[PDB]
DNA sequence: TCATGAATGACTATGCACGT
DNA sequence: TCATGAATGACTATGCACGT
């Protein structure tokens, strides 16, 4: 068991639980998301701490100006465990670390960019698995009489109109379908309802295989050799939509 | 180089930024309870069409209408206000229905203007209702390149509904909000009972309105401040939060809040409760925890000891903490251009008298309109009893303006009647198309009469402003939130 | 819930977070030299009707407008990106006419958002020349609400005029801007000489684009890193400032420091010189003044020792500091959503592609509404042989419907040629309108058999473009501001 | 009498000049970031440097001293003028000879100006008496004629004294573009800035007198003191004749 | 001494590539 | 190490009146 703030970060707003194999971090992408999650969340087992602007790259910056950055001490003191040779999984303070960005592009680049920190820095979270990744919806659709529906991708979405139709259930053609292009527009019972409420949350854990495989990519994308990160892209960017065919 | 005295200097210009603060920006006028900023927020969103008949607009758009039209200030503070008329727990009666993140009761800031979305709630469309008919007097703006309102319509009490709290200079305003079914009933009185003095008046009205109804809840103890803000425009109202005392299987207590009183925020009182224990203060209590959610609204647990009463701890914090709190009544507004503190009968008669003004421009727009329709159909009758000349005459002429003259002469008709003529349609030249002149002539002729009724008895002017806003109440009106209970 | 592994996720996201910003962001279409943000501001403002034939428009409405339909980004950025387009000493050629403080070439701020107003430059209108008919491909928005142009028509070569710099992912852009009449002279090399090959065009053009014309005027020293750039698509512009030697009275010489190279900050430029003197390594130099001004421009007066050469201490101001200054071009575009390092040649052949397309388009679309307006013209003299009868037939309808079949069978008519007779006007049956009916056929067939002609001859085509291109070089074009010299 | 400039142990915000003479030497104290932005780019550096104050001054009526010194843009004027305060207040020290505020001609450019008048008239009193302290009169209107050069006017009397003369003289302006209206300094580039308050060929300077001092102590105690109800009673029984005081 | 709310925005840190 | 330029906003201080 460990004390939850009521030594920690001024942007971490804690859980109540005490136990970390019970607690989760959700670790947001914005003050405005942060904000409405610390709303939704269940204040019980979850805790909020929002990341402001792009995360440092720990594979491109010297060490010591790594430490330096408020959002990489926020997260290093707020998961208790420490770093590299000094790690030690047992003051771990979540033993869920759920990582939520925007659907869009740059939401993807934080999350590389944290990944990058939790496999540099605090590698043995993602081995034992306490990294998961929240998918946030991407349309509400609002129906005239049924309850709201969320959808997760442009796929669900339109199976979810047809299906409504179909069964009779009608929607306006200028409210409609809300589409979502971040966290940010979100309240707080929409945050909840789609990627905190554990009953219905798409998680997606994230596992290592090959480390060093995972080392070597790790190293291209982030790296400082351009050189090598500009001919993986316009080698295998060509085929970035067949990787789960 | 021109000489100037200090003390000319000194007292010309901070009387010109009192009275400017207290006419033009922190005080509410009386007939529709609006600062400058609220009132040209929501007329620019209205002209912007961001209505609720419309999927929300991005607030940066309401915003900036605002500023570049009407509104010569910062763009931040535009969008606290209009934020601020968006949160549930700020009025009573929103204004605005926000989309996203728009902040909470507590210390959590509401989301930047990027990331939400902005539309005026349905009784703000009442607020705002036949504005485009002359029912208020309109001013150009701040360049002159276009106009706004310098009053709504507001077709229910927004003043008293919503209240308002501001600071000025020399004084300051803090009326607070009301139960708009309340309101309603002693506006009813006030119009069926049009003749009875302010002594009558005020002892009607306050029967009508128990008291007001804030937005947060919670509980309104003892009677004297409501009547002393009432009948005096002053007077200090005691306000309780609602604590409800559960047991423990262990047989330990703990104090359940889950209302507080009205602007008291969430966040600083936990945090005054908290640092009222951590040195003592506020003995009793053994732990204080937060268990709030946006499901359960409002719950702060006080666990407290064994060897501890609940009432006792309960009137510690009623003492000690804002769990009770008074709200500094002080009923001030501006009537005609004037900063004038109000009795209730004078608030709800000056509301009264702008509601039965409205009806009465609106009839008056609603009956010149009338008349310039009547006046050109009757022109086109005209056209068609004698169309086989008409036609004939402006074939044969040379010009359109040959022509026009020409339809003047044989007609007699005015040039208004006979340039309508000429925009005829070959349309309307069809025997049904024929008919549907004369009917509508003889439709419209009805409604002038109709118009003419109301404008000639008061009885009927004082009616539609019953009924219309009766039918608002029903549909917008809803229960009291604030409880009212004895010493 | 769902396993995923790390490697996947990682190359999943980055890939697509570089191909984003190289195709989506940091790089430059080559047919307009235009980002997204770019496009979107200069299309909200226009489709927004902030035209050089208004007045400015706040700026915020411009941000707001942008944001709120097109760019789902923050208002700050978006700000930043109008502004920066409104600044002469930035672009070559403002597309961004700004009222108010913009800045200065130094580390003086743009005033914010709420201070400035705005509006497109006629140039911009230049690149917007007939969006509205069907010369650009059209795409929803990023919610699907509107539509939004893909590219520019972009009527003149604004890629290479007013250059682009961005910094993508796994490359960089860096194009600097140039002179409108030597671009000019090289897309009408180019137009007449449509059939040369690239190493002829890639001669011809050089010849014509003599190098790089910078807002901020000064030196260009020697002639390689052109041509490099120009041959490569990469190559060092060695840049310098214009320095004027000043005798005074007393019988001290002093620097003075009238231009700087392209995008140097004329603060951090003093203040490098004086640093560079607080350690000590700029001898010979006695004192630093700034005695620029708004009506003098920039003029930096460097006093030098009297033991000190001038020659000398210029000579070591070119080494020591940015008054001499490369500029590393990498002329990097995206040509069909690919990013391509491209020769000169390339650039100009892209872009005049992109014009004969856009006027090919334009006189498709002109050539159908023309044919339109004559098939209800066609209609319409049908009508006016026979307009006894026209009438005649509509008078003994029992609907407009009766009246519309007979019309169709009287004068053999389409439905909507006849819906047009019938929603035609009384006025339009003077004389001169019916003959004006009849000028106004002859017209269009004439128009019609002009447009025909364009599409059925390239020879016309380049014509088109040549004709306009140079009427608009005429009107906006400038003289050369960078000059260049030799080693 | 000199004294250095700051080039490359005074306020960060001050633009100062290149000149040493005091006597010569101009502070323009300017509302906001924006204007003191423009002011900068558009002064005379060599005897106008720039001050500008952001937000609204500090009441050193009603807060206490000590608080009124920890306030940064107080520290800044404090700073920038070299005389003490109070007793320790010493004009040999003057490092202005002028001191011009400079506020937007809205009302809340006139409540700044009776702060700073208020800091002036308490902390500094004999800058008020021997006339170093003046007030800059913004433009209201730019008259922008299709061929002529633009004119500034100050007042709307102005506007249509030089609307109708220009048009009686057969120029001409556009329904649109036409009159700009400033309502603030910030709207304002650096040349129009120039062109109306910081060109001494052409500005429009009003200098502070002071008479009655026990008057105007009077006068700034009321209305900037701690006593509403004195201010209130004031307000009420004045405001009604503010227009008639120089008829 | 703290809250209210309508007025009077610059500063702060990162990604990304490239050349000093 | 700094500049470039589109991307990912909270904090900071006064006026003003009034009540605990
Ligand atoms: C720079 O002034 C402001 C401050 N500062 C003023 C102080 C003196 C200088 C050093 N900083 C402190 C804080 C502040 F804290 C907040 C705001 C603010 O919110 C705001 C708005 O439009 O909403 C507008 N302004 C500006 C119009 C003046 C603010
Ligand atoms: C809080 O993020 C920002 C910072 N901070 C991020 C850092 C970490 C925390 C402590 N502050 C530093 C500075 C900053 F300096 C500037 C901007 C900024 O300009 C901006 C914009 O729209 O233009 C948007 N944002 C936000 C959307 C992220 C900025
Ligand atoms: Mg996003
Ligand atoms: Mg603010
Ligand atoms: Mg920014
Ligand atoms: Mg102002």
């Amino acid at each position: 068991a460990l004390v939850r703030r009521k030594g920690l970060p001024g942007k971490l707003a804690d859980c109540r639980s005490t136990d970390p194999r019970k607690s989760e971090l959700y670790v947001v992408e914005g003050d405005s998301a942060g904000g409405s999650a610390k709303s939704g969340r269940d204040s019980m087992f979850q805790a909020i701490l929002p990341l402001r602007g792009k995360i440092i790259n720990v594979e491109k910056a010297r060490i010591d100006r790594v430490l330096k950055n408020t959002e990489v001490q926020a997260i290093i003191t707020a998961l208790g465990t420490g770093i590299h040779d000094e790690f030690d999984i047992g003051k771990l303070r979540y033993h869920k670390i759920v990582l939520m960005a925007d659907a869009d592009v740059d939401g993807q680049h934080i999350s590389t960019l944290l990944l990058t920190l939790l496999f540099r820095f605090m590698r043995p979270l993602i081995e034992n698995g306490h990294v998961f990744l929240a998918q946030p919806p991407l349309y509400k659709l609002k129906w005239q009489r049924s309850d709201p529906e969320f959808a997760y991708s442009d796929r669900e979405r339109d199976g979810l109109l047809e299906a409504g139709l179909k069964a009779g259930k009608k929607i306006n053609k200028e409210d409609g379908i809300q589409r979502y292009k971040g966290l940010g527009e979100m309240d707080a019972k929409e945050l909840w309802e789609t990627t905190m409420d554990p009953s219905v949350r798409v998680l997606r854990q994230v596992t290592l295989d090959d480390a060093a495989a995972a080392d070597e990519l790790f190293s291209i994308l982030m790296g400082e050799d351009v050189d090598a990160r500009r001919s993986f892209i316009t080698r295998n960017a060509k085929d970035v939509r067949f990787l789960d065919v | 180089i021109e000489p100037v005295d200090i003390e000319q200097e000194m007292q010309r210009s901070y009387i010109d930024y009192a009275m400017s603060v207290i006419v033009g920006r922190a005080l509410p006028e009386v007939r529709d309870g609006l600062k400058p900023v609220h009132r040209r927020v929501l007329y620019a969103m209205f002209d912007s069409g961001f209505r609720p008949d419309r999927s929300h607009a991005k607030s940066a758009r309401s915003v900036a209408e605002t500023m570049g039209n009407y509104h010569p200030h910062g763009d931040a503070s535009i969008y606290d206000s209009l934020v601020r008329m968006a949160q549930p727990w700020s009025l009573r009666y929103p204004l605005v229905d926000g989309q996203g993140n728009f902040g909470s009761p507590g210390n959590d800031p509401p989301a930047a203007m990027r990331y939400t979305e902005a539309r005026l709630t349905p009784l703000a469309m009442e607020m705002l209702r036949e504005i485009d008919e002359e029912t208020v007097d309109f001013i150009p703006n701040y360049d002159g390149r276009v106009q706004e309102p310098t009053v709504l319509p507001s077709r229910f009490p927004n003043l008293l509904a919503n209240g308002s709290g501001g600071i000025a200079v020399g004084m300051a305003t803090n009326i607070p909000p009301h139960n708009l079914r309340e309101l309603a009933d002693a506006v009813f009185w006030a119009l069926e009972n049009h003749d009875a003095d302010e002594e009558e008046t005020l002892a009607a009205v306050m029967g009508r309105v128990k008291g007001p109804d804030f937005p947060t809840a919670g509980l309104i103890v003892g009677s004297q401040g409501t009547a002393d803000a009432y009948k005096t425009g002053r007077g200090s109202i005691r306000m309780r939060g609602v604590v409800e005392v559960e047991e423990d299987s262990r047989g330990r207590t703990s104090l359940v809040i889950t209302e507080l009183p009205y602007q008291v925020n969430h966040d600083n009182f936990i945090t005054s409760i908290a640092e009222q224990v951590r040195d003592g203060k506020l003995a009793g209590i053994s732990n204080i925890e937060d268990q709030s959610s946006d499901r359960v609204g409002l719950r702060i647990v006080i666990e407290i000891k064994r060897d501890a009463v609940a009432k006792v701890v309960i009137n510690n914090l009623y003492k000690h903490t804002q769990l009770q709190t008074s709200f500094g009544a002080n009923m001030l507004a501006i009537v005609d251009g004037v900063p004038r503190t109000l009795r209730l009968d004078q608030l709800i008669r000056y509301y009264v008298d702008h509601q039965l003004d409205v009806i009465v421009r609106r009839t008056t727009y609603r009956l010149r309109k009338a008349n310039e329709r009547a006046h050109i159909l009757r022109g086109l009758v005209k056209a068609l009893d004698a169309l086989d000349e008409v036609i004939a005459l402006i074939r044969a002429s040379e010009t359109v303006d040959i022509a026009r003259a020409g339809l003047i002469e044989l007609l007699d008709i005015d040039e208004i009647q006979a340039q309508a003529i000429l925009d005829m349609q070959l349309r309307r030249l069809a025997a049904l198309e024929r008919q549907r002149i004369i009917d509508d002539l003889a439709k419209i002729e009805a409604e002038i009469a109709d118009l003419e009724d109301i404008l000639a008895k008061p009885e009927r002017q004082r009616g539609i402003v019953r009924d219309e806003l009766a039918e608002i109440v029903d549909r917008h009106g809803d229960d009291r939130r604030t409880r009212i209970i004895a010493i």
